[PDB]
């Protein structure tokens, strides 16, 4: 596999140190992609906020600083076709729809929306990345092609990107991953009329401070 | 070597523009402007291409009267930095700080210019922030007064042109293709999206 | 107490002068600088990644289905497939890119292109296609004979999935990228025989950009 | 030392003369001036002595009122690039750009003093482009404006001096004896040929 | 012979090189020059480009840079008498015959006027080029005396002058050529009425580019 | 004679402005120093 | 903060003054030039 390394820079330290129970790949459930799917997202540091040793010692610790190393397979049969485009966001901000310029009447997403948690969620429209962003340029930022005639996984070694090196891992998600169905599925008369997706992430150089029992 | 950052960005624009009456019972007399450089969807559009910036700005106050002739009179501008509490009235004591920095300037003088340096308590500015608390990353203030005893009556009207100057720019992003609705949201339309193609007629042509 | 006299320019306020200004809070250090990974440095960095092109921009066409070229297998083996025209700084399909926003703030461009193409669609199914360049002068070829005594790769499906051409040369007609069915597209069965093909563009090494400007994708 | 191009060209002549009259119904205010150096014949004659040039200049406003007396007023002078639209109204947006140049001067400081380089996409300018797109070598505009609020009821007349520096020249050709007919054009009349040598009595003498 | 080398420089190189089938003495047809002619001009890069490989290779293309070995001859014989200026004069802009100053009533010289092609064009005015200018200085440029009781042949190399060192050969004449019969033709009766005015060009160094098939 | 133009910030009071004034009494030196002990330097000095 | 002192000859615009200007468009360089055949150095080599 050819790994797609961010921003050529290896995420590296700087606070305790787990080393041992971090570092090991939790493995999110599948995601059905279908015909008229549309997309997903993912907010990184609150996404493993709820899943063991991870989010045991990320909610009872008040400092964080990690990065992350990605995995995203996709596994169809031969007689499938599509493209999908996985991309990582450095602070990807999910805008309001809505026609209101007064301050407390126009929309707001809501906590569910700009935090997903360990199940995601679906863009609304993705020819703007919900958030008024063309996505035709959005190969700015570190991606890959999944195209399901060539490969079927795709890595992304993704440092710590912050203005700030310690940061709250529970009200300030880094970055979000995208994963967007440019070329639709399709698939003749027969076969499996969905494909799932797994995405397993490995939490590299995890650094945790000031715990409050 | 028109190409980066230091001449995409340091050029003298116009950021904002600051009114003043000086009545009789409205005796208001100062007139504070918040700071923000995305005043102008130009300056924001460039400046929103970027996830994080570092810069120094160069602020040039060119004031006139209504209908243009200046005649000399003394003005005060104060820089309340962050933190600091705004003034409330034209002789309110936050006028007599020492802490907020003053500059005298008359009409008839050249216009007024001062540098103010990076005041963030992060490393760089950020202008998304995916979290809550909007960020904290600001600027000051820049009241303006005029310096007299007898009030005066007339209504001048300050331009302030900013320079930004040193900059440093990290993590570029996308620029923003859809139209504006907020100041601190990027809140788009969810009907009416515009397509960042104008149509043509067919596939197979070159129009 | 040295003479002096002051000459034209004196007490002007020129916009794009380089000239220090006095500073607000003197003895004030800002906060020391950290290494955020990611710096840019020059535009031309920026121009310098591809970027999915909008070449599907007709009408009758939904959001995101404008970046699509569709091929499909009623077609005849010798047919017109998709033209685009290369002005980056030209209202059109590289409006949506990130060279053609860029090479919006500037009024003068020059150097190379290049643009490559990407094939989504199924494994089994084959074919040869033929990308070809015409350069300015005359107008859009008209027979596929024409097309490949210009420059022209015959790009196919079986082992090769992902063709670039790259365009020599262009500046402030701009010269013509058509795309022809060379010889079909072969379908095995039980299997769709439609797919599409992404266009993606950017800049080269040779890419030079002068005479900033105010854009005019705002108002 | 003073028959060189570089003193045959190098000498604040005057190139453009601007008005303005800023009033009611039709509240122009702007004036702009396409700036061309074959405004004057002098100057035209001169620079059409050489088939291709190169220069900088060096361009002076000096304003003036209607009658002549001065008063303090905020003046902006707007230098518009080659390929830069030109501002259509007095309070346009294209006067708050930032890629357009200005200088804020007031009637009473010293007339102002701009510098331009060569800013033609050829290696140097040409007079007499023999073919077909006059050619496409251009230097710009300089669109001047009264800044105010309440509109200023006077009317100004610009002077527009200018200065080549750093000239160069190639291809030398003879000198037009024949008189001038269009701007952009070299039509001379068919009738009524100017013999270069006036006439005398007969060949055997000295007159 | 005496060979004037325009401007003291050879035409040198800077795109392909035919340097075979190009390279060879194009030769016009013949001037018939009488009493009462009055002159000729050539514009010379579409005086070449309907003749042969030259014209081929020139009409194709889309960018174009050469220079000239010019050859004028102009035999007479030893009993007729006259003189003739030859001279090159680059960007040689043919002006219009009017009295109007306004745009779109003042007269223009037409396509046939400007570019004469592979036939030539006469004078209508010689005192003053057609330019407004006076040809007495006219000896500022390249130039030679065809006089007819010294010699009677010229030949001017003349290299590649233009502010881009690339341009279209079709819509921009680089230079002209200019004839013209200063003192006029005589000759006693009996002899042969015309003179023949002979034109030979070989384009030394050209370079193409850009071909659209 | 050297030529000289004047730039924006001409005439103008900064508060915090670096510049010397002119003094009132040259030539005056004042009483000399003596070494009066408990000298301060720094404020972070009365916060420990 | 030096002393100085305005001479006569101030504020005046002399034309043949040989004064520099303030530049309009820093940093932007020009087109290179070439060698275009022809060149003029003075008036004397026209009058030969």
């Amino acid at each position: 596999a050819n790994i797609v390394l961010a921003y050529g820079e290896w995420p590296e330290y700087c606070p305790t140190r787990p080393d041992v129970s971090v570092n090991r790949f939790y493995t999110l459930d599948s995601k059905m992609w279908q015909e008229n799917s549309t997309g997903w997202y993912w907010k990184f540091p609150d996404v493993l906020n709820k899943t063991g040793v991870f989010g045991q010692n990320a909610q009872f610790h008040y400092l964080y600083r990690s990065g992350f190393c990605l995995h995203v397979q996709c596994n169809a049969s031969k007689f499938h076709q599509g493209a999908l485009l996985v991309a990582v966001i450095p602070e990807f901000v999910i805008a309001g729809r809505g026609s209101n310029t007064k301050p407390n009447e126009a929309p707001h997403p809501g906590f569910t929306t700009t935090f997903p948690g360990t199940t995601g969620a679906t863009f609304h429209d993705p020819y703007v990345l919900d958030s008024g962003v063309p996505l035709s340029q959005a190969l700015i930022y570190p991606h890959q092609w999944i195209n399901l005639r060539t490969n079927n996984c795709a890595t992304v070694i993704v440092p710590y990107i912050n203005a700030v090196p310690f940061d709250s891992a529970i009200n300030h998600s880094n970055f979000g991953l995208i994963v967007i169905p440019v070329s639709p599925l399709k698939y003749s008369s027969g076969a499996t009329t969905a494909i799932p997706i797994t995405i397993t992430i490995a939490p590299l150089n995890s650094e945790f401070g000031g715990l409050r029992q | 070597l028109e190409t980066t950052i230091n001449h995409f960005f340091s050029r003298s624009g116009l950021v904002g523009v600051v009114n003043l009456t000086d009545g009789g019972t409205d005796t208001t007399g100062y007139a504070t402007w918040d700071i923000d450089i995305m005043g102008f969807v130009q300056l924001r559009r460039k400046c929103e291409m970027f996830t994080y910036m570092r810069f120094n700005a160069e602020f040039t106050f060119v004031t006139t009267t209504k209908n243009g002739e200046a005649r000399p009179y003394m003005l005060q501008y104060m820089y309340v930095p962050p933190g600091a509490p705004k003034p409330t009235g034209r002789d309110a004591f936050q006028w007599q700080t020492a802490t907020n920095p003053s500059v005298f300037v008359k009409l008839t003088d050249p216009p007024a210019q001062v540098s103010v340096p990076f005041m963030s308590p992060a490393s760089a500015y950020q202008w998304f922030y995916d979290g809550y608390p909007c960020p904290n990353n600001m600027m000051g203030t820049f009241a303006v007064r005029v310096v007299s005893r007898e009030a005066s009556q007339l209504k001048l009207q300050t331009r302030v042109y900013m320079k930004l100057k040193h900059v440093r720019a990290w993590v570029p992003r996308p620029i923003r293709s859809q139209p504006y609705l907020l100041k601190n949201f990027p809140n788009y339309d969810s009907s009416k999206i515009t397509n960042s193609a104008r149509d043509r007629s067919s596939i197979k042509q070159a129009n | 107490g040295i003479p002096a006299e002051l000459r034209p320019g004196t007490n002007q306020f020129l916009t794009t002068d380089d000239d220090t200004a006095a500073p607000i809070l003197p003895g004030f250090t800002p906060t020391p600088t950290i290494h955020i990974p990611g710096e840019v440095h020059s535009l031309l960095e920026l121009c310098r990644v591809e970027t999915i092109l909008e070449v599907n921009n007709t009408t009758e066409a939904t959001g995101l289905t404008r970046l699509l070229i569709p091929v499909s297998s009623q077609n005849k083996a010798d047919e017109l497939c998709a033209a685009f025209m290369v002005d980056p700084g030209r209202i059109g399909p590289w409006q949506s890119t990130l060279v053609g926003q860029i090479c919006r703030y500037y009024t003068q461009w020059s150097g190379s292109l290049k643009v490559t193409f990407m094939f989504t669609g199924s494994f089994m199914a084959t074919g040869k296609m033929l990308v070809a360049y015409s350069p300015p002068g005359s107008a859009q070829p008209a027979n596929r004979e024409t097309a490949m005594l210009g420059t022209h790769v015959i790009w196919d499906f079986g082992l090769q999935s992902s063709v670039s051409l790259v365009i020599p040369w262009i500046s402030n007609t701009a010269g013509v990228v058509t795309l022809w069915y060379q010889t079909n597209y072969v379908v095995p069965p039980e299997t769709p025989g439609e797919a599409y093909i992404i266009a993606m563009g950017a800049a080269q090494d040779n890419f030079t950009l002068k005479i900033c400007k105010d854009t005019d994708e705002v108002t």
